[PDB]
């Protein structure tokens, strides 16, 4: 069973806008606000694009894509779980990647951990990891824990009281990604874009500390679908369209004069490929690897707000 | 420090900031049936400078 | 969203009209005008789910 | 031995996987015999698969 | 032994990262009058970095 959802959203600009707008410094006629609608315009393609994106970026997020009244853009208040049935949607890690005990120990072991997982997921042909899409600073977390390190040494052979003295921890993290991609396989990809949030803080949008992980294959996870809305009477009959509309209102002439655009669409994305013999969905995973990324991160400029 | 000179006294210069607007938001959710919300509103700001 | 100015006739428009206040006569001076973008180029959108 | 190995002067500690992947070779090769793997297996009345 | 205060190349290192986002402030060169080698001959962590 599937059934998408709706959205919609609307302008207005009164008659003391549209007639009195002028230029802030130069002395010219009434037509400023024809070059303003436009903007309204574009800013509402934009969106809705961003509903697109958010929708898609929440299932492949949380699984599940959850709407209450909590929510910042939601006047409506609709609550909504729509649970899209992935099975296992995190990984578990009790202690994690960057953990050390003790003097300089640490507590548990990346490339194993995903060694037993692609060996534990063998006769589950379709939960055997492929990719890995993480955003940050990976590289250090790979180059400071203790097996990853006594595996970069065993391959180079640095031994630090025979071979060569101690090498830093640049050498170190400037290799340890191909070790790493050499003994387990999992082409892992970067991507990190960054959305300035209500905090003045820049956060990446693969949050610091976790990677997500591919089941298996790089692929289409399902397809965002859109579903009609309404475009009225063509000949003499209702005759629909498919794509975000967006319309402008005429009300020039009524008392008030006034003007309103309204944009909006139908539309919510879909799993295509299930499983069959079970019910199962395991395409893609999520694991959070270590707490303190920041740190290991250059710092971010303010906002200025001038 | 290379040499210039000017027949003119006194050197000022005038800045001039501009922060234009970045489209944030989200569209807003409704069931089929409803009439429309509109959307808030937000701000762009110019400073200027003297030296 | 802009703000509707003019950076030109702005700028032209704070230079002192009159203001003959230092020296008691108008000195000789010399103006260079310059305008400056202030974004924020850190917040990129989300392009990775598009792709998949 | 059969490799040239030493925990304190050639390498730091050879993973499991280089043990696993020359273990079966140095058996054959020390032993003499023939290894004739055989993977094929059955269900059990319990759901359990057993070779 | 001669331990010494502060790495100068990470410390030179950390002010270029740290303004990796901050580009007008991020250093290219240095003038330096005297002799200088004699202070990184005479410096621990440059030491093991030579070795």
């Amino acid at each position: 069973t599937w059934s998408p959802l709706a959205f919609k959203e609307s302008r207005v600009w009164d008659e003391k806008e549209i007639l009195y707008l002028g230029r802030l410094a130069d002395e010219v006629q009434a037509g400023v606000i024809n070059e303003q609608i436009a903007e309204s315009l574009t800013w509402l393609m934009a969106r809705m694009r961003n509903r697109r994106r958010w929708l898609t970026w929440q299932v492949m997020r949380t699984g599940r894509i959850t709407i209450q009244p909590n929510d910042p853009y939601n006047p409506n208040g609709l609550k909504y779980v729509i649970d899209y049935g992935v099975t296992d949607i995190e990984l578990p890690l009790p202690q994690k990647f960057d953990a050390k005990d003790g003097n300089g120990n640490s507590a548990v072991d990346p490339i194993q951990y995903f060694r037993d997982l692609i060996k534990a997921a063998t006769y589950f042909p379709d939960r055997r990891p492929v990719a890995i899409i993480v955003g940050p600073g990976f590289d250090e977390v790979l180059a400071d824990n203790t097996f990853v390190q006594k595996y970069v040494e065993y391959e180079k052979g640095w031994v630090v009281g025979q071979n060569t003295v101690q090498p830093p921890r640049e050498v170190y993290r400037q290799a340890a990604l191909d070790i790493f991609k050499r003994y387990t396989g999992l082409e892992v990809m970067v991507y990190d874009k960054t959305y300035r949030d209500q905090d003045g803080s820049v956060k990446y949008w693969i949050p610091v500390g976790e990677l997500i992980v591919l089941n298996q294959s790089t692929g289409p996870v399902g397809r965002f679908v859109y579903t009609a809305h309404v475009a009225g009477q063509r000949n003499g009959k209702v005759v629909y369209a498919t794509g975000p509309y967006l319309t402008v209102k005429d009300h020039l002439q009524d008392d008030p004069p006034y003007y309103a655009i309204i944009a909006g669409f139908h539309g919510l994305p879909q799993l295509s490929g299930y499983n069959t013999e079970d019910f199962s969905f395991h395409r893609f995973k999520w694991l959070k690897y270590a707490n303190n990324v920041q740190s290991y991160l250059p710092p971010f400029p303010p906002k200025v707000e001038l | 420090f290379p040499e210039d000179s000017t027949f003119a006294s006194e050197l000022e210069l005038y800045l001039l900031r501009t922060q234009d607007a970045e489209q944030t938001g989200m569209t807003f959710v409704h069931q089929v049936g409803s009439t429309s919300l509109p959307v808030e509103a937000r701000v762009a700001k110019v400073d200027l400078a003297k030296a | 969203m802009r703000v509707p100015i003019n950076i030109n006739n702005a700028l032209a428009r704070v230079r002192d009209p009159l203001s003959i206040g230092g020296l008691k006569f108008p000195t000789t001076k010399e103006i260079q005008e310059a305008v400056a973008a202030i974004a924020d180029k850190f917040n990129q959108e989300n392009d990775l789910v598009d792709r998949f």
